């Protein structure tokens, strides 16, 4: 399962670009970054080229995923409640309809 | 204790201007990143 | 099973594509989107854009002349923040609108 | 699920009410007060 | 609730911008429909303003 989500991961640059679907073109990810932003959002080149270092905003907001995992992160909270849903039925329901 | 406790849903209200000119609302900052669902 | 269509589609509409969508995609403009595994199912991270720092600027829409080849502006003229000299290759060349010397 | 719901509705800058909107167009849209004639008809 | 619609119905107008969904501009609704109009339908300014 990892090998499948760390093949993906790789594919990210090549695959997101105007080329199309499959059609992956093995691209840094800086540029493929840059693109994505000159791209979607109406930031001029000369923002991004000129001065970059927007980086260090990016990696801010993925070291503030990393150290919050608890509960409150809302969304973690739901693979609790996928797990404690079927660990209920399994652990639960038939150990008590059996006694 | 101390009930009564109601929110508002004011945003940032631009205002439509009357000329042919027209105010738009442009960012400074980035920002970026967000935990998501799963 | 249903879900798992979701995720399907998921995948394809932000991590493998990129955004350009208003509805399948991380909060304000989508600039990437990381998947891990998880328990019974997928993880998703999607990575975005925001503001932050409204300011309102008065534009005019277009830019004609004494002859009327309008260019498609804040206002001399400035081609999501700073202030650019030169459109050059900004300005598209369309047809011309109403309350003239711009395309208004 | 409602919480959520709105959050996603609004997140825009919205020019304040006035009650003429478009030229020459007509909308119900417009809030009397509390309530906008076309949900009160619903 | 109907707080919620009425920024919408305010934001109908700025939101329908090609350049940015979070970027806005005030702008008349007349103006947004003409823009619209030719955002599918491709009717001209020439049908259009005349």
């Amino acid at each position: 399962e990892a090998a499948y989500t760390s093949s993906l991961l790789g594919s990210i640059a090549g695959v997101g670009w105007t080329a199309g679907l499959s059609s992956f073109a093995a691209i840094p990810f800086a540029q493929s970054i840059f693109y994505r932003l000159n791209g979607v959002g109406i930031t001029q080149q000369v923002l991004s080229e000129n001065q970059k270092l927007i980086a260090n905003k990016f990696n801010q907001a993925l070291g503030a995923m990393q150290t919050g995992f608890t509960t409150t992160n809302e969304a973690f909270q739901k693979v609790q409640d996928a797990v404690n849903n079927n660990a209920q039925a399994l652990s639960k329901l038939a150990s008590e309809l059996s006694n | 204790m101390r009930l009564a406790s109601i929110a508002f849903n004011h945003p940032i209200q631009v205002d439509q201007l009357n000329s042919s000119y027209f105010k738009l609302s442009i960012p400074t900052n980035f920002s970026f990143g967000v935990t998501q669902e799963y | 099973a249903l879900s798992a269509q979701l995720a399907k589609d998921k995948v394809n509409e932000c991590v493998k594509a990129q955004s350009k969508r208003s509805g399948f995609c991380g909060q304000g403009t989508h600039i990437v989107s990381f998947v891990v595994n998880a328990p019974n199912g997928l993880y998703f991270m999607h990575v975005g854009y925001y503001p932050s720092n409204h300011i309102e600027v008065v534009s005019a829409y277009g830019l004609c002349d004494a002859a009327n080849p309008t260019n498609c502006y804040f206002i001399t003229n400035n081609t999501d923040e700073w202030s650019y000299t030169g459109s050059s290759f900004y300005a598209p060349e369309p047809i011309t609108s109403l309350n003239t010397k711009y395309v208004a | 699920s409602v919480r959520n719901l709105f959050a996603s509705v609004k997140s825009s800058q919205s020019s304040p009410i006035i009650p003429g909107f478009g030229g020459d167009f007509n909308l119900t849209l417009l809030e009397p007060v509390a309530r906008s004639a076309i949900e009160d008809l619903l």
